[PDB]
RNA sequence: AUUUCACUCAUAUUAAAUAAAAUAACUCCAAGUGGGCCAUUUUUGGUAAGCAGAACUGGCGAUGAGGGAUGCUCCUAACGC
RNA sequence: CCUAUUAGCUGGUUAUUUUCGAAAGAUCUCUCAGGAUCGCUGGAGUUGAUUAAUAUAAUUUUACCAGGUAGAGAUAAUGAU
RNA sequence: AUUUUAAAAUUAUUUGAAUUUUUCUUCUUAUAAUUUAAGUUGUUUCUAUACAGUACUUUCUUAACCCACUCGUCUUGAAAC
């Protein structure tokens, strides 16, 4: 019987415990360019731009920036399939995403490595090692070091 | 009588039946109402070219063909 | 082609040999260790016992050294339980 | 008691077998089906799964669409699963051979007086078994107006769908929701 | 056409001599790692400086439920492990990642180390082969070793010989091996299972979970 | 050998440690030794009992060598001592236990019926720790001392039971009930 | 259960009859599938009139030949006959009810002389 | 910001794992449906209900087979001869 | 006789085999025994794949996000006591 | 009727080589066979030395062991009092 613009966040809108206040100086010192993976973070001190309802938390691409606001490419699912939907929302609204500092580093990385592996020609794979079994290796363990435990009855 | 006001029951087994669709994600989305005057500066820079190489070739065309 | 009986790979000697090249070589060179003579075994089990009298003493010092952690263990359990009882 | 997709059976779309029992059309599939069959040609075979298309995925193609298709490479052949219709906006014609379907009467004798010539599918397979320097083509399939009553329905926003009206004045289909001032608009 | 017949007879001893050299030294890899696994055990024994193998990086993996009453997500660990009838057997590599999704499907399946003789037992006697062309594999028994150089020959893992000398130890080509081969269609056990609906790991009698090396037993006897 | 009287149980020792972390660039080694129907299943055990005492599984624990140190002569007669603690349908008790029999496999096995028979304890609600040996004259059991006695009889007035060859169903006339 | 004579195997004999045809006595024999809700037999209940589905069929190898281990093939007169010249081995005749007597004889004494064997022979004499 | 020229980032196991992943994607025409119920877990009203109202998943409906003596929904397990 | 009036309602609705196969949600409605429209389904067709890959995935891993339910508390705030 | 062929194995050779050290040790230079290859073939009786029976094929009628509730329909749910 109520669906308001902002029902039920009571807590998701709320301020967290000392964070009270506007944005700090400096939030409004970020480069966003397009096409980049950000957060949508909603920030109730500022009352215009404000992320709508479902969106807090999420992550999209950009695809509009203007003097104040960006536009946002975010994903939502609805019944039987995902379809893409542009929110427009001020910037304090707004945390550049860390998805893509994961790949920044690997990415320099390569420029550096696989360069001078083809250059002095080896074969070396870049591919995630996703550990499992840990290898076999020869140990040292000392007769004194090791030192015994046992369980414990009822009290 | 009463109606059953409501459930949830059986959708999302629906959506999965067809599966929870994507979107295409196509290379170039149009940019009708996409911040004026900064487009329309790419416009105005892709005709730069476009004459350019249309009096080049018309040019070369000419000169070929005597 | 036509499916014909599948041969089982395991008992038909021509079609396990026919899989594995080795199978042959391998169960003939096991062949002679088993038709090998039980005079020969006779005569080297007591050899090969006496040489393992190293690795035998080996094998009691780690089961000794274990047992004596053991029985650390429960001595430090009793001196525990001594100390917290009254 | 298995877990596969519609009982781990593989499903195709499309045709399968053409439909239309015309003699010379179907030793024409037959012909073109043996081709894709022996020789490695994905010309052959797009030409035998194209010989078993529908009406409407067979469109005509304009002499003035050919002669632009073919303007880059005129020793080549032109080869379509369609008809040719003549172009009258077209002023001339050079030099042009296409094998096709069929080909309407103004079309051919245009294409004959240009000192070009008109070649069927079988004379395409007698003398070009391979594909090699045929270059093949199909008019615009989905330009009809059938599609243009397809996509979006006509009333989602930003639907270019043709409604189904009877006239096309004022008075059909012209007041409210397809115009600000009555309701709303599209 | 006439020279055809002797190139083509020609290039059959040229790669009957290469697989025979090729098997020589498999089998000397084999005499040389069991030379190396006993030795490196017996330092082990030598002194208080110990040694192991870890996760052995196989397992083979027997459902045990139906097809029916099964969470979604089951389903799916289920059909992306090919595990799709109630005794179906499948080979898995073991990684953090596999690993964490078979934890998820745990109480529906038994699990452990194959081992040699067993992983040998099951290539030869139960090993099935998708000898189709893609998405058209048409499940065939091995027989032979025709199609197993065909789809790996190029792959220089054409054999059985190489098959088994590569599930076992988890060496560069795992796709082509698991992926090649069909799931295993097992029989009931001969002696029959303890309780399905219990785990193994539980002081009652049970099934599900790890076996880890006491499943060669239960495959030996289903097989 | 006989099947249907013996248990399931051999010996076992695996070794291993925590796993060694940034914050544990050194972390000790420990270790403790039961027996339960399979190495798996006490390697679970064992497991439980660790995250119970400590705060370590799998996730933070490695193993690093595997043996079978089995006894020095499985055909010897012992008498050796262990701490049994459980839980009833409303609390939980605690008391100790020995017993007699030839290796310790099956004397930490021999428990499990009589306290399932007895409390109706199922083994999930069993803990049994710190085993180690036991003296034959300390033993305040009322049983157990009369089994090193220096000479004991009584008689074998225990009922028949014949094989399935000779458990015929139709007697030519009734048995006695004396037999020897 | 099935009935194995030299190489052919009948899978099933005793044809399916339609359901509550015995006990309903306007219901005749001949089979129909019941759709019904509650009918037990599209439901498939156990010992009640199994309905006939594809597993029952004979192998093509084996499926239109007699017991004979011939094709029957009907006829009308002796103009009938000749495309038996060549299948002698493999196609056993069989005259038509409504032939008359004396087309019957002169069809007859062909066949014989043809050496194709006939089923109705000794019909109308 | 766009375009064009250079160089080049494993691409000969595949920029982590696994995958009867193309049985995919899209379009058109159209049927039936739009009274639901039950089970575990969670939960609202009610003293409570085989009561009324919701969430997840799976079933009954639409489905038989072996078992629970018996049973639309429980366990095993889903079905050509 | 108009008239075989109308009926969102009840009952009935006729050969076989094979293949695919649901919904009892949702929005609007003088709507609540109905209808339309989404969703689920079938048929038809094209583009694709057919190159143990890529698209793809009710899966996991790695990296990074958002929460205020369970729990915990009255000395941390309100409301109690 | 232009792969039940090639190889694989075995036998009888033979060549040289090899090594576990040889009466089932291993591999080609060459031959001839055979099947363990390359999904069952052989021997003897009977039918039987007949034109249709006491046998063989089949229909029907009876029993017997196990099973089996009136169908159609509305319905979440019908064998339904």
């Amino acid at each position: 019987k109520s669906r308001g613009k902002r029902s039920g966040t009571r807590y998701k809108f709320s301020k967290k415990f000392r964070k009270h206040g506007e944005c700090t100086a400096n939030k409004y010192l970020e480069k966003l360019n397009y096409g980049d993976y950000v957060d949508i973070v909603c920030d109730s001190t500022q009352q215009k731009g404000m992320p709508f309802n479902y969106y807090h938390g999420k992550t999209g691409k950009i695809f509009h920036i203007t003097k104040r606001g960006v536009g946002v490419l975010v994903n939502k699912r609805v019944k039987h399939r995902i379809e893409q939907k542009k929110v427009c929302v001020r910037i304090e609204h707004v945390r550049k995403s860390r998805c893509n500092e994961d790949f920044l580093l690997r990415k320099i990385k390569n420029a550096e490595l696989i360069k001078e592996a083809k250059l002095k020609n080896e074969h070396i794979n870049i591919k995630r090692k996703t550990e499992g079994p840990k290898p076999a290796a020869m140990i040292k363990v000392p007769p004194s070091k090791i030192i015994t435990i046992e369980p414990l009855p009822f009290y | 009588a009463k109606s059953k006001n409501h459930t949830n029951h059986n959708q999302n087994r629906k959506a999965h039946k067809n599966g929870i669709k994507k979107p295409k994600k196509h290379k170039f989305m149009s940019r009708k109402g996409l911040d004026p005057n900064f487009f329309r500066n790419q416009k105005y820079c892709l005709k730069g070219i476009q004459k350019k190489k249309k009096e080049l070739k018309l040019k070369a065309k000419q000169e070929k063909n005597n | 082609k036509k499916r014909l009986q599948n041969k089982n790979s395991l008992t038909n000697f021509a079609v396990r040999c026919r899989l594995n090249p080795a199978y042959k070589l391998l169960r003939s060179l096991a062949v002679l260790r088993m038709r090998k003579s039980i005079l020969e075994k006779s005569k080297n089990k007591k050899e090969k016992r006496v040489q393992k009298q190293i690795q035998k003493k080996e094998l009691q010092k780690i089961n000794h050294d274990y047992y004596k952690g053991v029985a650390k263990a429960v001595k430090k359990k009793k001196k525990r339980e001594e100390k917290k009882a009254k | 008691g298995i877990a596969l997709k519609n009982v781990g059976r593989i499903k195709k779309h499309g045709r399968k077998h053409l439909v239309s029992k015309n003699p010379y059309l179907r030793l024409l599939v037959k012909l073109y089906n043996f081709l894709a069959r022996r020789t490695n040609a994905n010309f052959n075979k797009i030409i035998a799964k194209r010989l078993i298309m529908p009406k409407r995925y067979r469109p005509p193609l304009s002499l003035s669409k050919l002669q632009y298709h073919m303007a880059n490479h005129p020793n080549d052949i032109a080869v379509v699963v369609g008809s040719i219709t003549d172009d009258k906006r077209l002023f001339s014609l050079k030099q042009l051979k296409v094998c096709a379907l069929r080909f309407t009467e103004t079309a051919r004798k245009r294409i004959e007086d240009a000192g070009g010539e008109c070649l069927t599918f079988d004379q395409l397979a007698l003398k070009y078994p391979t594909g090699k320097k045929c270059v093949l083509l199909r008019g615009p399939t989905k330009a009809r107006t059938a599609e243009k009553h397809f996509g979006k329905a006509p009333g989602k926003p930003k639907s270019k769908a043709r409604p189904y009206v009877r006239s096309k004045g004022r008075k059909f289909e012209k007041a409210r929701g397809r115009r600000k001032s009555r309701a709303y608009k599209k | 056409a006439a020279k055809k017949i002797k190139t083509l007879k020609l290039i059959n001893k040229k790669k009957r001599n290469d697989l025979r050299q090729r098997t020589l030294r498999y089998e000397e890899e084999y005499e040389s790692e069991r030379k190396k696994i006993i030795e490196l055990k017996r330092e082990a024994r030598k002194n208080n400086c110990f040694y192991r193998e870890a996760e052995k990086k196989v397992v083979f993996v027997i459902r045990l439920k139906g097809v029916n009453k099964l969470p979604p997500k089951v389903r799916s660990v289920f059909r992306l492990l090919r595990l799709l009838q109630v005794h179906n057997g499948v080979f898995v590599k073991v990684n953090k990642a596999t690993k964490e999704m078979l934890k998820i499907v745990e109480p529906y399946v038994t699990y452990g180390y194959p081992t040699l003789s067993t992983v040998r037992k099951l290539l030869y006697k139960r090993g099935y082969v998708r000898v189709g062309k893609v998405r058209r594999y048409a499940r065939k028994k091995i027989q032979d070793n025709a199609d197993i150089s065909k789809h790996l020959g190029k792959y220089n893992v054409h054999g059985i010989e190489d098959m088994v000398y590569q599930l076992y130890t988890c060496g560069p080509v795992f796709k082509k091996v698991n992926n090649f081969l069909w799931a295993f269609k097992l029989k009931p056990p001969r002696k029959g299972f303890k309780a399905k609906r219990h785990a193994f790991n539980e002081p009652r009698p049970g099934d599900w979970g790890n076996r880890e090396a006491h499943i060669n037993e239960l495959i030996n006897r289903m097989i | 050998i006989d099947n249907s009287l013996n248990t399931n149980i051999h010996q076992y020792h695996i070794v291993g440690r925590a796993i060694p972390t940034a914050k544990d660039k050194n972390p000790n080694v420990y270790r403790m030794c039961i027996f339960a129907k399979n190495d798996t299943n006490a390697k679970s055990r064992f497991w439980y009992f660790m995250k119970k005492i400590n705060k370590l599984k799998k996730s933070n624990g490695e193993l690093l060598a595997c043996e079978q140190i089995k006894e020095r002569f499985p055909l010897r007669v012992k008498n050796y001592g262990v701490l049994l603690r459980y839980d009833s349908r409303t609390g939980t008790h605690n008391m100790y236990k020995e017993f007699r029999d030839t290796t310790k496999e099956g004397a930490i096995a021999q428990l499990y019926s009589e306290m399932a028979g007895r409390h109706r304890a199922r083994a999930s609600s069993i803990n049994i720790i710190r085993i180690s040996e036991i003296s034959s004259s300390l033993v305040r059991r009322p049983h157990i001392k009369q089994l090193l006695k220096r000479r004991l009889r009584f008689p074998a007035l225990h009922l028949p039971t014949l094989q399935k060859e000779y458990r015929k169903k139709f007697a030519s006339k009734r048995p006695s009930t004396y037999r020897m | 259960a099935v009935k194995k004579v030299g190489k052919i195997i009948k899978k099933r004999t005793k044809k399916f009859t339609r359901f509550q045809s015995n006990r309903f006595m306007r219901v005749k024999p001949a089979w129909r599938k019941p759709r019904g809700i509650d009918c037990r037999v599209r439901r498939r209940y156990k010992g009640t009139n199994l309905m006939p589905s594809i597993g029952y069929g004979s192998n093509k190898k084996t499926k239109f030949l007699l017991p004979n281990n011939k094709y029957k093939y009907v006829v009308k007169n002796v103009k009938e006959m000749e495309p038996l010249i060549m299948n002698h081995t493999k196609y056993c005749v069989q005259i038509a009810h409504n032939v008359s007597s004396k087309k019957r004889k002169q069809i007859i004494e062909r066949a014989k002389q043809m050496n194709v064997s006939v089923i109705n022979a000794k019909a109308r004499l």
